[PDB]
């Protein structure tokens, strides 16, 4: 039984580290995304306009 | 949401390219009306120094 509590909170633990693996993982990326090809559009319609 | 309207982005930039082209080889042929409707109207200086 205490063999057990060494491993079964450590496979927890382990998975904790996945989590906080993705928590490191974070974006900003995406937010610029919508701002560029909201942008992008306006230049269409200037070269369209022209 | 955002891929949607890179969609419509493709889509009218390459028919603004089908624009551009056309104008463009347009802009060529105008000119070239140009260069004849000019060689000739000389070669128009024939029949007017000679009719001098």
């Amino acid at each position: 039984i205490c063999q057990d509590v060494e491993n079964l909170q450590k496979f927890v633990k382990e998975q904790k580290q996945v989590q906080e693996e993705i928590s490191r993982m974070s974006s900003k990326a995406m937010l610029k995304v919508q701002e560029d090809i909201k942008a992008l559009k306006q230049l269409l319609s200037l070269a369209a306009n022209g | 949401e955002n891929g949607e309207k890179i969609t419509s982005l493709h889509r009218e930039v390459e028919k603004v390219k089908l624009d551009q082209k056309r104008l463009d080889q347009e802009l060529d042929f105008i000119l070239s009306q140009q260069k004849e409707l000019e060689d000739l109207l000389s070669p128009l200086e024939e029949l007017v120094k000679e009719q001098s």
